[PDB]
């Protein structure tokens, strides 16, 4: 077993191969502190790392949000993929203004630049 | 006959 | 809202051109990240944009696709020399895209110099598809074979190669092994055959081999014994003395290929040898018989055993009765192409008519895709076809006589086409023919909302017709028209439509030179090209129809390699 210390100061005991799924953990090497992952999130990460997923991702946006970031921070390649596919599939079929709804992005194109690009994309790239 | 008709890539006409 | 690397990795699961364009327009940040991880680019009209442009914006591209001359080049309605040269692309890419992997080219002029440059700039070069291109020779290919050590695909389909020397193929070194896919089939000259057998023998990943018809029937079995894993085979010549040892061998060898999904080639096929192909046949999803000149009966015998057949291309020799048997045996047909055996004589040499298409309309619930040459047709037949196949996608129906009416009835085919277009709501592709009045056009503008490519000849009565098209046709991408009374009035009244479309082709219509100059002035981001071999267009009054205008929207402005008979109307 290794123990893992959330950012919240609480403590997770996982057996040896589960913790090592994270290259970020592997390469710190009492009990491993994790300043950039909550417990909530470190919980979910641990189910995944145990299982290994589908309704697992049957989660909500702000939460995926955080799952990505931690799969990145922990370097857990499988999970980065899976949560990455999953954000992709929300992009696809969708328009800019809907993507930039679904996502809280502010448009920082001028009128003029946005048309030049559309513009380029349509006349020359599709 | 007409040029390019009927529209096909065969050899003669 | 998170870093730059996660976005990139997200992007990596996005591959459709549309999807990438869309993410590029979210916010400046995404525009930059996609830019830099865009793996492939698709350029439907090489003059629509410049290389410097493509290369500066997507500097990481691994895979490039380009298309040159308009479709009607096939019918040669574009004089030689008009353009489509790929060299400037290769030159520009050769220093920027070091890691380039894939080049796919259509209807471009491609030169031995191009081929050497590719060979010798792209070390990871994997895929070369040259599709109806011209301008190169076996010497160019020798370059590719000698140098491209990682090559997986050489696909020459339907190109015109200056045919020096079958020697070029033995330029593949013995240490070469990587080939997935050789489509050899347009070459006249004859490859070295022991080289060909050594090659096929030592590339255990060979999946698709389309021959050369100078590889004669008697040799196929040797090849096939070397590549039992094949999924697509293009025969060479399919003719030989009738002998039992040679039949027996072809046949053990073919039924050795348990992976064949696609069979093609068959030049000069002799009836006595087709049945060798039968055991393969349980399993075929693609059969192309379009160069077998065999009679309807022998076709049928073969068809009778292609239950999984999804795609057939064949000669009109198949006939109404052969097509009926078709409707009955191939319930999984998606696509039927029937080509003219004798497209240059008037009298029917073959009993093939509206009826075979009707058969197949009713019998193949999954048929979506049709190309059909016949000599007669009716409003009634079209109407039954549209009724039976509201899922049709691509409908290309060419009556060989220029303005043939309904032959029973003697009207224009307007309602038959109205019906295909009213009823087939996802029709994205139409080519029609026969006697046609401004009124089809009207139907076309009212019902054909999904339709992307439209081809037409010898049709309509006035500018109203072309107007209904440019008017009504929401999804129009490519409009191409020959020999119709469509001119200045419909073209300029719809000038602004043209910015939404890849290209308008109009040859032998009534477009005056004067409307060409006015159009160029209204619409500075169209290249409006007059293509006219009679000499300079002030030679004649501006009142005077030009021979061909080609119009296409672009961000490169006017192009640099017009020849003597093409004028751009910018100024
Ligand atoms: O998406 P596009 O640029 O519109 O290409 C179309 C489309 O080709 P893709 O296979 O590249 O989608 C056609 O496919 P279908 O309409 O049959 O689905 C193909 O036609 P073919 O199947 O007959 O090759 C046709 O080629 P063409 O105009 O030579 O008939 C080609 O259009 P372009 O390459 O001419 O734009
Ligand atoms: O679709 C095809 O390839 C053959 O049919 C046509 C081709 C060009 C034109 Cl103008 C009209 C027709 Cl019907």
């Amino acid at each position: 077993k290794i123990v893992l210390k959330s950012s919240d100061g609480e403590s997770f005991e996982v057996e040896e191969a589960v913790a090592l799924e994270s290259q970020t953990i592997a390469h710190m090497v009492n009990g491993v502190p994790l300043p950039n992952v909550t417990s909530k999130i470190l919980a979910k990460v641990i189910e995944y790392c145990k299982r290994h997923d589908a309704d697992f991702m049957k989660i909500d946006q702000a939460t995926l949000f955080e799952l990505i970031l931690a799969a990145n921070y922990l370097n857990i390649k499988n999970l980065l993929d899976l949560t990455c596919q999953t954000v992709a599939d929300m992009i696809k079929g969708k328009t800019p203004e809907e993507i930039r709804t679904t996502f809280n992005i502010k448009n920082d194109f001028t009128p003029e630049e946005e048309e030049e690009v559309r513009r380029e994309n349509q006349w020359a790239f599709e | 006959q007409v040029v390019g008709w009927p529209p096909v890539r065969n050899y003669r006409k | 809202s998170f870093p730059e690397e996660v976005l990139e990795h997200v992007f990596s699961f996005i591959q459709l051109d549309k999807d990438r364009n869309s993410v590029s327009l979210v916010c400046k940040s995404w525009y930059e990240i996609e830019r830099w991880c865009r793996r492939k680019v698709f350029i439907g009209n090489c003059y629509a944009v410049s290389p410097a442009t493509v290369i500066r914006r997507f500097p990481k591209v691994r895979s490039v696709e380009l298309k040159g001359k308009p479709h009607f080049a096939d019918f040669n309605l574009v004089p030689d020399g008009w353009g489509g040269y790929v060299y400037p692309w290769i030159e520009a890419m050769s220093s920027s895209y070091t890691w380039l992997e894939e080049i796919r080219l259509k209807r471009m002029v491609v030169t031995d110099d191009c081929l050497e440059l590719i060979a010798k700039s792209f070390k990871n070069f994997k895929v070369l598809v040259l599709s109806s291109c011209e301008g190169f020779s076996t010497d160019g290919l020798a370059a590719i074979a000698a140098t491209c050590r990682n090559l997986k695909e050489l696909d020459l389909r339907e190109s015109d190669v200056d045919d020096v020397s079958g020697h070029w193929l033995s330029h593949f070194p013995d240490t070469y092994t990587s080939l997935v896919s050789l489509n050899i089939s347009c070459l006249a000259s004859e490859v070295s055959f022991s080289a060909l057998e050594r090659l096929v023998t030592r590339c255990p990943n060979l999946k698709s081999l389309k021959l050369n018809r100078a590889v004669p029937l008697e040799k196929l079995a040797t090849l096939l014994q070397r590549a039992p894993q094949l999924e697509e085979l293009g025969t060479g010549g399919y003719t030989a003395e009738v002998r039992p040892d040679v039949y027996s061998g072809l046949s053990v060898a073919l039924s050795g290929c348990k992976e064949l999904r696609c069979l093609s080639g068959f030049w000069d096929a002799v009836p006595a040898y087709l049945p060798a192909v039968y055991s393969v046949c349980s399993r075929l999803t693609t059969l192309n018989l379009s160069y077998a000149t065999v009679q309807s009966y022998d076709l049928v015998k073969l068809l009778c055993q292609c239950p999984k057949l999804q795609r057939l291309w064949v000669l009109d020799y198949i006939e109404d009765a052969g097509l009926e048997v078709l409707a009955s045996t191939c319930k999984d047909l998606r696509e039927l192409r029937v080509f003219p055996s004798e497209p240059f004589v008037m009298e029917p040499n073959v009993a093939l008519t509206e009826q075979g298409l009707v058969s197949v309309s009713m019998g193949c619930p999954k048929l979506e895709s049709v190309l059909y040459f016949c000599r007669q047709m009716t409003n009634a037949a079209l109407i039954t076809i549209a009724r039976n196949r509201p899922n049709m996608t691509r409908f290309r129906l060419c009556i060989i006589e220029p303005k043939a009416p309904d032959y029973l009835t003697l009207e224009p085919l307007d309602i038959g086409f109205g019906a295909i277009v009213e009823h087939c709501k996802d029709l994205r592709r139409l080519s029609l023919s026969g006697l046609l009045t401004d009124k089809v056009f009207e139907y076309i503008g009212t019902y054909a909302k999904k339709m992307e490519m439209l081809s037409v000849a010898f049709a309509g009565d006035s500018d109203l017709g072309m107007h209904h098209v440019l008017s009504g046709c929401d999804s129009l991408r490519k409009l191409e028209i020959r020999d119709c009374p469509f001119g200045d009035k419909a073209l300029l009244a719809n000038a602004s439509k043209l910015e939404t479309m890849r290209s308008l082709w109009m040859s032998s219509c009534s477009v005056s030179f004067g409307a060409c100059k006015l159009l160029g002035q209204k619409m500075p981001k169209l290249n409006v090209e007059v293509i006219d071999e009679r000499g300079a267009p002030d030679s004649r009054p501006e009142s005077c129809p030009v021979e061909r205008v080609f119009i296409y929207r672009t961000v490169a402005g006017p192009r640099f390699d017009m020849p003597g008979f093409v004028w751009n109307m910018d100024q």
